[PDB]
């Protein structure tokens, strides 16, 4: 049972750029590390069978090498067809294991989000619960979070998240985050806020509302 | 050309079981080990088990031992997975894949994956609620109306606006599976703010798998 | 440790078999044999050479 | 010398068996053998019935 670690969690490269993704087995697996290319809705494509064994049907762009234990996977000239999550597989010792998967971004313009805070509506509150919703629209880099506050305290564990896909020209995407309070808990707090931070934002954007507004 | 084709997916009540199968096409399974792998929603790829088509020998991941059992039949040139005592945590797309002998080589032929789900609330329509727009415009002069879609099952759900006529300014998020055993997602439409009181904004939430749908109107409210 | 190679006429160029011979040269400070012509030419008589 | 065993030789009829034959003689070179071994000692070989 040899587990492997992949990095980076995501890589940023344009069409025509180079992509470098690595995988490190905790134990030697010889060179028996295979790689896959996966698009949403599809099976991972087999790219590589072993560190120096490329699969026919895989673009010639795919190549790699080893340094000590670690294997480095690269794409020499990334095409639209290659934006996929890449995974490593070791076939040396059972159980067969896989790495975590590395995403590739199209490396475009960095921008702050348009921050929309949506206080729980009268209709949503008929459910008996209250969902405070904040959406960060059209921003880049890929990593962003909402620091949710209740009575200006930072709250952690009552939030939920979902993230959308990136724009093919700008690399931007939107982030959805919410806070769930029962209606009864919602009514017991006065101030709510969405403090928006991300890797490219030097000045956090905060939107807020008072309980009962909107 | 060699293909591997999966079937047999569907929902299993918690504690129940399901049989999956894949057929080989263009390739004789003998000489290869046939493998089952798993992809839970939001997760990466996990190996489940492998069987040597020409020998009957097997190996399993520790994570599935005592629960997932496999077999193969070279007269049929197919392979099978029997999953017992399925839990919510076992919701995943199950894949067939193959490799030479007993290892030292990665898997070459792959199926596309069939979804197996487990839930205590296997058949639900959506519950849809509107989100009031900010009354103050953001950069570009825009504002947005939205919906929260919750507690439906199974996924996929298709969400669009104005009964499907509105794609312009539409921002949708993927569904995720919640602790309720049901799925949820959200969406907004961002347009110049005066358009929010002119255009129709109805969330068309379609669930072909549940034979249902919801048309929820969203409009500006004092804010 | 070894696996059979599926070398077939149906394979693409990356999987077609290739016959390879590697020439590995001696590093001896006092070599002899496995030699060759030093751009050898013909003899010319009654001329300055 | 430098890994090369060098051999020179001559073979003639003899009248003198007590001592070696008298008079000047130059041995013919035969071979430079690229062997690579340390020679500090030796023995002969006989056929046995």
């Amino acid at each position: 049972d040899i587990q492997m670690t992949q990095s980076p969690s995501s890589l940023s490269a344009s069409v025509g750029d180079r992509v470098t993704i690595t995988c490190r087995a905790s134990q030697s697996v010889s060179s028996a590390v295979a790689w896959y290319q996966q698009k949403p809705g599809k099976a991972p494509k087999l790219l590589i069978y072993s560190a120096s064994d490329l699969y026919s049907g895989v673009p010639s762009r795919f190549s790699g090498s080893r340094s000590g234990t670690d294997f480095t996977l690269t794409i020499s000239s990334l095409q639209p067809e290659d934006f996929a999550t890449y995974y490593c597989q070791q076939s040396h010792t059972y159980p067969i294991t896989f790495g975590q998967g590395t995403k590739v971004e199209i490396k475009r313009t960095v921008a702050a989000p348009s921050v929309f805070i949506f206080p729980p509506s009268d209709e949503q509150l008929k459910s008996g619960t209250a969902s405070v919703v904040c959406l960060l629209n059209n921003f880049y880099p890929r990593e962003a979070k909402v620091q949710w506050k209740v009575d200006n305290a930072l709250q952690s564990g009552n939030s939920q998240e979902s993230v959308t896909e990136q724009d093919s020209k700008d690399s931007t995407y939107s982030l959805s985050s919410t806070l769930t309070l029962s209606k009864a808990d919602y009514e017991k707090h006065k101030v709510y806020a969405c403090e928006v931070t991300h890797q490219g934002l030097s000045s956090p954007v905060t939107k807020s509302f008072n309980r009962g507004e909107c | 050309e060699v293909q591997l084709v999966e079937s047999g997916g569907g929902l299993v009540q918690p504690g129940g079981s399901l049989r999956l199968s894949c057929a080989a096409s263009g390739f004789d399974l003998g000489g290869y080990s046939m493998h089952w792998v798993r992809q839970a929603p939001g997760k990466g790829l996990e190996w489940v088990a492998g069987i040597y088509a020409s020998g009957g020998a097997t190996a399993y991941a520790d994570s599935v031992k005592g629960r997932f059992t496999i077999s193969a039949d070279t007269s049929k040139n197919t392979a099978y997975l029997q999953m017992n005592s399925l839990r919510a945590e076992d919701t995943a797309v199950y894949y067939c894949a193959r490799s030479y002998y007993y290892g030292g080589f990665g898997m070459d032929y792959w199926g596309q994956g069939t979804l197996v789900t487990v839930s205590s609330a296997s058949t639900k329509g959506p519950s849809v609620f509107p989100l009031a727009p900010s009354s103050k415009s953001t950069s570009g002069g825009t504002a947005a109306l939205g919906c929260l879609v919750k507690d439906y099952f199974p996924e996929p759900v298709t969400v669009s606006w104005n009964s499907g006529a509105l794609t312009s300014g539409v921002h949708t998020f993927p569904a995720v599976l919640q602790s309720s055993g049901l799925y949820s997602l959200s969406s907004v439409v961002t347009v110049p703010s005066s358009s929010l009181g002119t255009q129709t904004y109805i969330c068309n939430v379609n669930h072909k798998p549940s034979n249902t749908k919801v048309d929820k109107k969203v409009e500006p409210k004092s804010c | 440790p070894l696996q059979s190679y599926g070398f077939q006429p149906t394979n693409g160029v990356g999987y077609q078999p290739y016959r390879v011979v590697v020439l590995s040269f001696e590093l001896l400070h006092a070599p002899a044999t496995v030699c060759g012509p030093k751009k050898s030419t013909n003899l010319v008589k009654n001329k300055c050479v | 010398i430098d890994g090369y065993f060098k051999i020179y030789s001559k073979h003639t009829p003899i009248n003198l068996v007590r001592d070696l034959p008298q008079g000047f003689s130059a041995l013919e070179p035969l071979v430079d053998l690229p062997i690579g071994i340390n020679i500090t000692r030796f023995q002969t070989l006989l056929a046995l019935h």
